[PDB]
RNA sequence: ACCUUAAGAUAUCAGAGGAAAGUCCUACUGAUCAAACAUGCGCUUCCAAUAGUAGAAGGACGUUAAGCAUUUAUCAUUGAACUGUUCAUUGAAGUCAUUGAUGCAAACUCCUUGGUCACACACACAUACGGCGCGGAAGGCGUG
RNA sequence: AAAUUUUGGAAGGUCUUGGUAGGAACGGGUGGAUCUUAUAAUUUUUGAUUUAU
């Protein structure tokens, strides 16, 4: 049992992952390798601001995100358009899953279930 | 991989290499191993806060390099080209 | 199973000192320079030009141009331009691997010369130096050689000037000199 | 001669000399006491452990330290 | 630009990137060799933001402009360890009609060298 | 053979 | 000309850094333990939801295992050949499906003496299982037959390939 | 001379206190099995973010990468 | 018995892996989640970035990543005195395995 | 696998700055494959405080390992 | 003189057949997927004055420039005057810079890049605008 | 259905667009990609860079 496996499965669908750094990168999903390396194409950059006054954010992930190229100068908030990001495996912590997909047809593992058929 | 060949074919060349720790090492490249462990000869150290001294050696853990600088030349690496052709390796 | 893509034999898989036995011989040290040559030769030899976007002349434009002269071109055969661009290559590569070492030469006597210009007992990178011509030892002290000018060294030499130029010359000097 | 840091913790075991492990940084604690056993991947298991900011910890009876924290080993 | 949707990091050889790092650190060469995802760029040039420019891009004249410390530095191979993500900022030199003109044109003249070097060396 | 792990397992199995 | 074409590229300028240093590298500390919660927001989530979505694709697992779990005992539920010992009495195996008792008697006749035949066939339909039971005249010359069509690539079936042996009653 | 690994399986339904890296968390429970890379499932414990206790837990499963000691209490 | 489970991982047979794979998600520290995932009881989960989640586990693996739905974010952003407290809620979620620290099953 | 050249580093004297603030200096006497270092006579570089007879680093905290020495 | 090797696999499910239970296979058959190659869409974006001396995109590791505004240049010991301040002495380290660094802004000069294509010098348009010249670049989608 | 249409195939016409020196079959102690498992245990991907108390 991997659930890379089952993410490999989704490879069209809508998701929102969140990465170490606390921007949240929305956008189609492609296909992820073995290794969780999401390959998402029309995605929409953003960092969540913490609505409290005194703290303020991070810091280096405004500067990656500036860096990235896709900020809007006229933007409030810090979103960056841009097609065809390539994200690293390591990085995501959490990926928020579109909310219409069926679990039962897609966590079924097919080569766990013909291991147990063999044996 | 590929770097790591590179890396190789750049023994005896002058490498600018920095860590993950800020600092910055150039100088001969003496050796280099599988794992990213290279060590430099006369070595001229930056250390973060900007300061520059001098040592005749260095043997760098390659888990905490960020980058490494060949020379440009290495570019036109036989390694490099896609398509290459092999000598049919005996028995 | 890795091989070498310079020698191209083919090296039975290994990863120790086997590498580094075969990366300092001498059919995978000067078959590795003879590449690199070849490479850095074309960088210069390469002549293409960028592509050329020729725009429609306005009258305007054209008049005045027309109006002036026709220039002529200078041509040569094709021996002739094949034995100036060997010419022009050599004096290039003459040209770029000229050093100028007046100043090692000038100091051929000072008191502290083997320190500095023997570039073997230097401080920095004498580490090197340090199987295989009368060097300069460092324990050369001042008292040898006390008067230099007992006809042990010889005249500086006289500057060099362009051979394609050399009618420029003034024909007789100043002062008669034996 | 070359002895490997693996023999030299197997002498520490075996001559029970008092060693004092350096926990890295921003943990800010060291630990003192005697080598009894020691794995693969540095985890030692340490008998009357004294526990000691950076001296005034408390006494920490026999315990098990991974080794991924463990920096220096010394005696 | 535009990059096909089915591209993974095979594709993109020769594309120019902009590889950023853990530290707030991008890098904008071309791509040439990757492997543990440990790229290899031509001409990448390093930038970042200043500590004294980073609070004009907190929220809120009305467009920003900051300006980024870049070093220049050639033919350097990251390590995948620091890499966090890649993005595509511009085509090769080269029309794809004519990357495949010149594939073709290096495989033949490859085949042919290989056939006489075997029967150089043979003989 | 695989990590360095396991050539320290054929050490230190052998030490003890 | 030995390293002139090396030329290494000019020190890389000092820029001041932006990100924290090496000793002051952390994740996040003081993370505030989880008994807290416990007390009040846990009886809020169970209250509004008070049960959870069921668990579907064990279902397709479990069916599987419960496959496993009935052919065995099923296939271990159970208890015309019938005939004296089997040291005179000769056996035949893999014979053909279509096959009949007459026809598997004349076989079992071309290289030795038959006194009584009785092919067992399967209960479900009334077609030659593939085993025939013949009773020979001659031991000697039963287990000779038996060891010829054996070596012989098997005996000759109809859509088959009979190979023969002893009996094993 | 006990190796670790031969002192987890002693520690089976003992007393251990298990302290956290983080901020000198520490659990004090029954230890009910371990994994070969000292994955830790305790049982009635209780945790103890500080000297004070917070309160009492049903069973908590220990990731590996956070335990600097494990402990066994008397 | 012993042999088997202290033997190096690279000399052991496919099926004996599979096995030993099965025997750890049954008899082991895993064992509380396989748990929690077949009688449908909310695990509450303390990440490494001080987020607390509240949720019930609908398949897990080695790594200890999990897919949870109804999962229910808690938790705190504080400067000095003051403090904060936000939640969110997620219908079905990822989880990746590195970030988890202690799991706790609701009694 | 493949053992780190530090075979030339033997019995030499040796600064080697633990993790990114700390630097010890010492004889080293042996290594490991994972980069393990055994050094004797160590010396807390900062008034410096030796460490003791024998002492061992873990290979995950050593940055680089100059060497105060002719090589 | 040192070196002689991790092992497996090469779309997938479902259906028919052949060598009780798997097991393998089928120039077998459906459905899905992926790749290549052809081939199309009133598909979408982009392709530089000469009726003129221009302009667009990206640079400069370019100049004005010591620009205009701020801000920085050690620690310990001892003696002396002093109401913390000043002068000298011993020891310890010490990236260069102060014409620097940092903040702001403008002019100028110059490099690379491009269909500098063809027909036109035209009164259009609410369903808002014949997207009804030939190519090229890049993607989206469909068929074989 | 022999009158009409749609679907499939053969032949011919017209217009266009691409190719033009290799291709098929068999084979192995043949190279390289992808995938699975050793492999979540210090040298890259199963968390010490949201600066924290």
């Amino acid at each position: 049992m991997k659930l890379v496996n089952f993410l490999k499965k989704l490879r069209n669908e809508q998701v929102t992952i969140e990465l170490k750094n606390g921007t949240t990168v929305w956008g189609t999903l492609q296909s992820v390798s073995p290794q969780m390396n999401a390959i998402l194409t029309d995605v929409k950059l953003t960092l969540p601001q913490p609505r409290l006054n005194k703290l303020n954010s991070n810091g280096i992930a405004m500067a990656s995100l500036y860096l990235t190229g896709g900020q809007q100068p006229t933007a409030s908030d810090n979103i960056a358009s841009l097609q065809y990001i390539n994200i690293r495996g390591n990085t995501i912590r959490q990926i928020i899953l579109p909310d219409s997909l069926n679990l039962d047809s897609l966590l079924v593992d097919q080569k766990q279930l013909n291991s147990l058929r063999r044996s | 991989g590929i770097p790591v060949k590179l890396l190789n074919e750049a023994q005896g060349h002058i490498v600018s290499l920095e860590l993950t720790t800020g600092a910055t090492y150039r100088g001969k490249l003496v050796e280099s191993e599988d794992s990213m462990n290279v060590q430099l000869r006369d070595v001229i150290a930056t250390e973060p806060q900007g300061a520059v001294t001098h040592m005749d050696q260095i043997f760098v853990r390659g888990s905490q390099i960020k980058f490494i600088v060949v020379p440009d030349l290495l570019k036109n690496a036989p390694l490099f080209k896609k398509n290459s052709s092999r000598p049919m390796p005996p028995i | 199973k890795f091989y070498c893509d310079y020698c191209d034999t083919y090296l039975t898989h290994d990863s120790p000192s086997v590498r580094k036995t075969h990366c300092s011989g001498r059919k995978h040290k000067e078959n590795v320079k003879d590449y690199y040559r070849n490479k850095a030769r074309d960088i210069i030899n390469k002549h293409n030009h960028k592509r050329r976007h020729i725009g429609k002349r306005g009258r305007k434009e054209r008049e005045n141009s027309s109006q002036n002269e026709t220039l002529k071109v200078t041509c040569l055969s094709n021996k002739e331009k094949r034995h100036i661009m060997h010419v022009k290559k050599m004096n290039q590569k003459e040209l770029a691997q000229t050093s100028i070492d007046t100043l090692k030469l000038l100091y051929d006597g000072s008191p502290g010369y083997s320190k500095v210009f023997v570039d073997a007992n230097r401080f920095d990178i004498g580490d090197l130096v340090k199987r295989a011509q009368t060097s300069r030892s460092r324990d050369e002290t001042c008292e040898s050689n006390p008067f230099p000018r007992l006809n042990n060294p010889k005249k500086l030499e006289p500057p060099k000037i362009l051979s394609q130029w050399s009618n420029t010359i003034p024909k007789t000097s100043i002062f008669y000199s034996v | 001669a070359m002895v490997p840091p693996i023999n030299c913790i197997f002498n520490f075991l075996q001559q029970q000399t008092p060693v004092t492990i350096w926990l890295f940084e921003q943990i800010g604690i060291r630990i003192k006491g005697k080598i009894v056993g020691f794995d693969e991947f540095m985890n030692v298991v340490i008998d009357e452990a004294v526990e000691i900011p950076v001296e005034k910890g408390t006494p920490l009876g026999k315990i098990l330290l991974k080794g991924d924290n463990i920096t220096l080993i010394t005696s | 630009i535009q990059v096909a949707h089915s591209s993974r990091l095979a594709n993109l050889i020769d594309y120019k990137l902009r590889v950023l790092t853990q530290d707030g650190r991008v890098y904008i060469g071309q791509l040439m060799a990757f492997d543990h995802m440990n790229l290899v760029l031509n001409e990448c040039i390093e930038e970042r933001v200043p500590k004294t420019q980073l609070d004009k891009l907190r929220p809120r004249g009305t467009t920003l402009n900051i300006k980024v410390e870049k070093r220049v530095l050639g033919l350097t191979i990251l390590r995948g360890e620091q890499i966090l993500s890649t993005v595509v900022e511009d085509k090769p030199l080269l029309s794809k009609k004519e990357r495949l003109v010149r594939d073709k044109k290096e495989k033949k003249q490859a085949q042919k060298q290989t056939k006489l070097r075997k029967e150089k060396e043979k003989k | 053979m695989s990590t360095p792990a396991a050539e320290q397992r054929k050490l230190v199995e052998q030490l003890m | 000309d030995v390293s002139r074409l090396f030329k290494p590229r000019p020190p890389l300028s000092y820029k001041r850094p932006t990100d924290y240093p090496y000793a002051k590298r952390q994740t996040n500390p003081n993370i505030t333990g989880v008994a807290n919660l416990l007390s009040t927001s846990l009886k809020h989530y169970m209250e509004e939801f008070p049960e959870g979505s069921p668990n579907n694709h064990l279902q397709r697992y479990e069916d599987i295992k419960l496959s496993k779990i009935k052919n065995a005992q099923l296939l271990d539920r159970r208890l015309h050949i019938k005939d004296t010992d089997p040291y005179r009495t000769i056996f035949i195996g893999r014979l053909p499906y279509d096959l009949d008792e007459i026809e598997l008697q004349k076989y079992f006749v071309k290289f030795g003496e038959i006194e009584k035949i009785r092919i067992v066939k399967d209960k479900i339909t009334q077609k030659s299982k593939g085993y025939a039971f013949i009773v020979f005249k001659d031991p000697i010359s039963s287990k000779m037959a038996f060891k010829e069509i054996g070596v012989h690539r098997g005996i000759q079936i109809k859509d088959r390939i009979c190979i023969v042996d002893i009996e094993r009653g | 001379p006990v190796n670790p690994k031969p002192f987890l399986k002693g520690l089976v339904n003992h007393r251990v206190g298990v302290k956290l890296k983080f901020n000198s968390t520490e659990y004090r429970g029954t230890l009910v099995s371990t994994d070969n890379y000292f994955n830790l499932q305790l049982n009635e414990a209780e945790e103890f973010v500080a000297g004070v206790s917070h309160g009492t837990l049903g069973e908590i499963f220990i990731r590996c990468n956070n335990v600097l000691y494990i402990r066994e209490l008397p | 018995s012993s042999q088997i489970i202290d033997r190096p991982k690279h000399e052991l047979s496919r099926a004996e892996l599979e096995e030993l794979e099965e025997f750890e998600f049954k008899h082991g520290p895993m064992s509380l989640i396989n748990d929690a995932m077949v009688t449908r009881t909310p695990v509450i989960i303390s990440l490494r970035n001080n987020h607390k989640i509240i949720a019930r586990v609908k398949a897990f693996d080695r790594h200890c990543n999990m897919v949870l739905e109804n999962v229910k974010e808690l938790w705190t952003e504080k400067k000095g005195k003051n403090v904060i407290n936000r939640e969110r809620f997620i219908s079905k979620l990822f989880l990746r395995g590195d970030s988890v620290i202690v799991v706790l099953k609701t009694p | 696998v493949s053992t780190p050249e530090l075979k030339k580093y033997m019995d030499k004297k040796i600064l080697l700055n633990i993790n990114g603030s700390r630097k010890v200096a010492g004889i080293l006497r042996g290594y490991d494959i994972f980069l393990n270092v055994v050094l004797d006579d160590a010396m807390e570089i900062n008034n410096n405080h030796q460490l003791g007879l024998q002492t061992v680093i873990r290979g995950n905290s050593i940055i680089s390992l100059e060497a105060l020495d002719a090589i």
